[PDB]
DNA sequence: ATCGAGAATCCCGGTGCCGAGGCCGCTCAATTGGTCGTAGACAGCTCTAGCACCGCTTAAACGCACGTACGCGCTGTCCCCCGCGTTTTAACCGCCAAGGGGATTACTCCCTAGTGGCTCGAGCTCAATTGGTCGTAGACAGCTCTAGCACCGCTTAAACGCACGTACGCGCTGTCCCCCGCGTTTTAACCGCCAAGGGGATTACTCCCTAGTCTCCAGGCACGTGTCAGATATATACATCCGAT
DNA sequence: ATCGGATGTATATATCTGACACGTGCCTGGAGACTAGGGAGTAATCCCCTTGGCGGTTAAAACGCGGGGGACAGCGCGTACGTGCGTTTAAGCGGTGCTAGAGCTGTCTACGACCAATTGAGCTCGAGCCACTAGGGAGTAATCCCCTTGGCGGTTAAAACGCGGGGGACAGCGCGTACGTGCGTTTAAGCGGTGCTAGAGCTGTCTACGACCAATTGAGCGGCCTCGGCACCGGGATTCTCGAT
């Protein structure tokens, strides 16, 4: 037998809501942070604590935004999140 | 291997983040959209952070610059240098 | 005219938290010109109180998970499941803490 | 290079002696106490400044605790604080 | 028996009231609200009028901002009538609930 | 007492009109009242405590603006 | 007056007093209050220009709160700076959601 | 009974920018609350980042990094220019 | 004096004298418990409840009277109202 | 003390309830009604005090005793 | 041999008060329930126990309404039950 | 696929219901009136029920949805489920 | 040793163990004391016995050996206390007490 | 395949009080609905009455004050009697 | 309130059937025992506030009398419901099978049991405490005049209730996009060890900057004043919206 | 798109009044000036933690693909909401007390800063102790069969119906009773307090008592079969209405 569409999705929801680890691969995020930082000032070093603080912040922010986006989607009587939902959510949030 | 790293944020990673937020079905044009929002969120915090380390006349961004930046922009973070 | 044995104000108040440190922080923090003498024992007393509240909730939360240490996840479960404490810390994110399990009901089978 | 670690451990072993704390959770705890400190001292300084007084006493600290803390927290905290002060004044 | 199409004087009123710059609630019922609501927290308070008007300016500003957010939620669900689902979603996203 | 209902339905309608909404369902008129009440209950609660620390018995405009500022809603025009 | 040596209208002396007396630090540097005065005058002048042209374009001669509200809320940066702020008696920018037009 | 404000200075600059136009009392209260607010922002942040670097003096460098923190974009740039200009003219 | 309906229907203030009602509630309470004390908030809550209940019963009673083609309230009407409202 | 509730007061109520004329036998009758209502609510109220190891009836006890109706 | 008006009637009152069966026919009530239910959802089926619950509720409610209405009718010095009475009864009951 | 079934609640049925309720003489314009009342009553009990059924994510409403619907409407029913 | 049911230690027919399980699972409290389910079971048995005697005598009075819904309805509706307790309930297949208003008689 | 009820216990009590009489299926459903209903009333009031008093445990005291609240008059006496007598007959294990 | 008639129910003895009731095999929900951590019982204390009691105005309860509305019982007209026989309808039974769909089962995935970091002591150091001086915030009480309640008479905007109809909310239906589950293939993350130095941090050293104090005076606050900018009142001019062509 | 033809807003034109701008008078604070001494700047140096560097494995990303379920658009209906009118209501403007208390004042004590010296608490540093292969639960896809839906075929109970005439609805009428009212009398609620102390509400402490755990088993449950209690019938026996008088 084979899984109906949208079952492994809820398995992943239970699994990752019960989980407590970082969900973005460490080194791509690290160079993302470094590349972004090079715009504001060049020739920068980072203590590892700093990039990991930035990753904890980033991921926390993104999961909260994703819950709000899911609420917008459900409010439109849907189950699929779409940029309509993200833009509506961070517009009520006042995030310009 | 330092340019275009916003693409390095894989679709599975974003997918996981979204699953933690409780979403069941995810449209495809979100994978770019979310990248964008992240790019800007991060763009703000580092900017604040960098000015802090630029004011202390150092060259390493310290964890305190990040946590101060996050507070400054209304998102207090517990667990890194108090 | 020898001194008396130095005893700490934190002990006189009946507190674990450091009244002396709290006092120093008050004066040095450029909050006032003058810090009253009973202020730091009050502030220390409240900081110890809230510490005790979240620390018990987190402690027995971890004991339900059959573990001998308190890890970030346990204290976040402590905070986010208490209406008042969750309200107080609504704008903070406990690093390495995760999120409360909750699936929107319309999405369940 | 100081922190609040020993005091939160003392309170911990006071309430749940068997359980311990990891370093990360310890940083969460003292980061928390630091934040809430800056909140209480902030409001105390602001309303001392509003009423044109140059002294932050136990009276301002308690109105700050009443403004920031929610419901029973603000009540239970206020009890501890006043009781501590009395235990301090008589001693 | 001239009749305006349903919807005309509505946005006519929104044009009016958006260009206006005055308080939109009767100040004396609002004052009675402020007095009764305050009466629980402390007995026989006096209010300088500037203060009650501060509270009305704040209240009305808050409510019009909330109303634009709720209206945005309503249109996002592809209707035009705002209903309490919209208000609750809006406040839940701004962090009020 | 029982003053909440004194905030007439036309008034609520006006606030809504300034917010740009065209058509409004009826069960908002009660909902909004609730929304207002608790909101007011918070700011006023702050204000009076500001008064009580200052050992006065009249709430001043400065207590209101301080209450609003400490709730992330700064208000210009009263001091 | 120091304000004249600096070349500004705002009071360097007052702001200096406020910094010292204000529970910000113990020692206040000598160049701080003239910098701060300069920045406060700058922002003041900007919103006063935008408000000036708002009132003048309204054919009224005197700046009223509403003119300051239109001034602030129609300028991107100023709108961000004064985002969680509430201009009493200012009203709202005329804006009708396009989906609601007839 | 003497309660100071910023009214005279916002009026002086107002006549600098629009000599013909005037200002209402209410708008004057908004202006004065505004300058008070922005003062509290810049001085607050300046004090905090002075406290972060162990320094005990709020100088023009703390004011300018604070103004870079709080003011957005071109506002921040122009402000930092004005501040340096005033300081330099004052020094001579 | 149909004005009495005008006046008292527009009003929002207690219509039974407070402390006589206080002794009523106290005497009634003596059956269920000895040496009860009452904080004033409670006696005012139950007096407000009393007034609400009595005015609603009185509207129903007037509906019965009007339905019987009379204008004066009689025990017939109050008992009819309470025997269809689900009361004893 | 049931006759403490006075005829002008019962009147004020019936008028508040929109009554034009009032047969004289109403008063005792409505008095009786009042009693039973009180007799019920009060009772529940005190069993909320007895359960709370208390001897004074607080107003919460009367609002809980009231919502039981 | 006609029966005087009003004696077969209370004969029927005795008979139906002593009886206990449902008094409205089964299949008409069933189709009524189906037609009414189609408004809220169209593809609905009903367990037979469910429609029987709904009929027991309906008939019980109607006999209670009819006895209260009988009380109002008698209160207006009458013997004939008429819509005046039912509307008064559901007015005081709060049934609107 | 049905309509106009409120007339299916026959006049003798309503008459019987009244007889059990103790009614002796029944006016003629009641038989329609009663139907009206019945409809709205049923319309509510069914609607409530469906939300319970929809909440259990089924396509048949069970007797427990009826009993829950009635219990919320203050009319608890014994004998089903 | 060999296990006994709590209902038997209590001297009850109704299941103390079931009542406890239902109390816990229904999330009425965080924690349920040990005397609660035995008490509650005792009261359910009491009321059950009350209605079952009255209904029993109803069926007996009506030349029948079996309790039918009508017997339960006659039992409750003729007992003031039960009829109050069960005032807003409807006994399916139970009918109504025989009652003709005197004004409607000849 | 198994679904629970109170049928065997109301049969036990029935044969305790009326050994000769029996019961039909519908009457059995009425009895079971009665037991479930009164259970939910008593447990509901007990839970709310624990909450009002900020106490986290439902004791026999909560059940008995709830029973005093829901049951009318003399029933509430016998109920309070049986319930307490049984508890003591249980306490002596 | 009679008597015959006679209609309707009531009653009793027989028919037979379907569910009530009991045995049974069995499974799964209740029982069992020991730890232990904590909810709550219990006691005592702090001081709120509940209670019983003071007089004093005056608002209101009270006691009559008066004359009038109303309701209650009687009568006449008449509308329409009841009872009944005859026709018409579709309900009911039972039975039937097809199958939807809810119950039940068989997998499957999760989630535990089992075989390096965080606590503990030895050695400093930097900060907390002590206690005595000294200068000032602020405690405290009161005098004043602001300004906040309170009420009030008029007008008239505005709330309000409601009648009417269309436009929008909401569901239902069909189709086709496009997301998910899953297996295979392809990256590039992660990890493993390790050192060279950048740069953060310490220290030590003198010295520029600022606080702090006092006297001088002018810049800024509080009122007073006069007026013209805007407020208010009315009319017209113009931009619309509505419907029909 | 495009005329008429209303409707409502913008603007204008007149008039005027009070909010604003400027002087006038005062007085608090900012400006010089000066030295001390403390934080800041600079040098040298110490040492840690950031950065690289490279392959190797393989965990994860990327990809491809079949289908299935959900987005989404179109359409249909019913009823909630928007417009509009007439009536009612209280808001708000204006202008009046009166007195609670916000606001300013002086004064003298407390109290908190400031310092030196003294010690100990808290920090640091190093050392050393605490993955796989089963078996229950939780979801879940397949499969089982129960219970919903719909057809037969009628006959036959039950709805329909039509009609007269009996009685109850109801409208009016007359009259007598028993509310309503008004005004003179009183009485007790209400109100500002005091005097006292029960208890409430809070804190602290200690125990008893419920959560919690797999392992065991016997109480209860689905199945199944049997039989008598109960529904139903026919025909007589009773009672109960009806008419005439």
């Amino acid at each position: 037998h084979r899984y109906r569409p949208g079952t492994v999705a809820l398995r992943e929801i239970r699994r990752y809501q019960k989980s407590t680890e970082l969900l973005i691969r460490k080194l791509p995020f690290q160079r993302l942070v470094r590349e972004i930082a090079q715009d504001f000032k060049t020739d920068l070093r980072f203590q590892s604590s700093a990039v990991m603080a930035l990753q904890e912040a980033c991921e926390a922010y993104l999961v909260g935004l994703f819950e709000d986006t899911n609420l917008c989607a459900i409010h439109a009587k849907r189950v699929t999140i779409m940029p309509k939902d993200i833009q509506l959510a961070r517009r009520i949030r006042g995030e310009r | 291997v330092l340019r275009d790293n916003i693409q390095g944020i894989t679709k599975p990673a974003i997918r996981r983040l979204a699953r933690r937020g409780g979403v069941k079905r995810i449209s495809g044009l979100i994978y770019e959209e979310t990248r964008g929002v992240l790019k800007v969120f991060l763009e703000n915090v580092i900017r604040d952070a960098v000015t802090y380390t630029e004011h202390a006349k150092r060259k390493t961004v310290t964890a305190m610059d990040v946590v101060y930046a996050l507070k400054r922009q209304g998102r207090t973070l517990y667990g890194f240098g108090g | 005219k020898a001194r008396a044995k130095a005893k700490t104000r934190s002990s006189r108040a009946g507190l674990q938290f450091p009244v002396g440190r709290v006092h120093r922080l008050l004066r040095k923090g450029n909050y006032s010109e003058r810090v009253g003498a009973g202020a730091p024992v009050y502030l220390a007393a409240v900081l110890e109180y809230l510490t005790a509240e979240i620390l018990e909730l987190a402690g027995n939360a971890a004991r339900d998970n059959k573990k001998t240490r308190i890890i970030p996840r346990h204290l976040q479960l402590a905070i986010r499941n208490d209406e008042e404490l969750n309200k107080l810390l609504g704008r903070v994110t406990i690093a390495q803490g995760g999120v409360l399990p909750n699936i929107q009901a319309v999405l369940l089978p | 290079k100081e922190s609040y670690s020993i005091y939160v451990y003392k309170v911990l072993k006071q309430v749940h002696p068997d359980t311990g704390i990891s370093s990360k959770a310890m940083g969460i705890m003292n980061s928390f106490v630091n934040d809430i400190f800056e909140r209480i001292a902030g409001e105390a300084s602001r309303l001392a400044h509003y009423n044109k007084r140059s002294t932050i006493t136990s009276r301002e600290i308690q109105t700050a605790v009443r403004l920031l803390l929610p419901g029973e927290l603000a009540k239970h905290a206020v009890s501890e604080g006043t009781k501590a002060v009395t235990k301090y004044t008589s001693a």
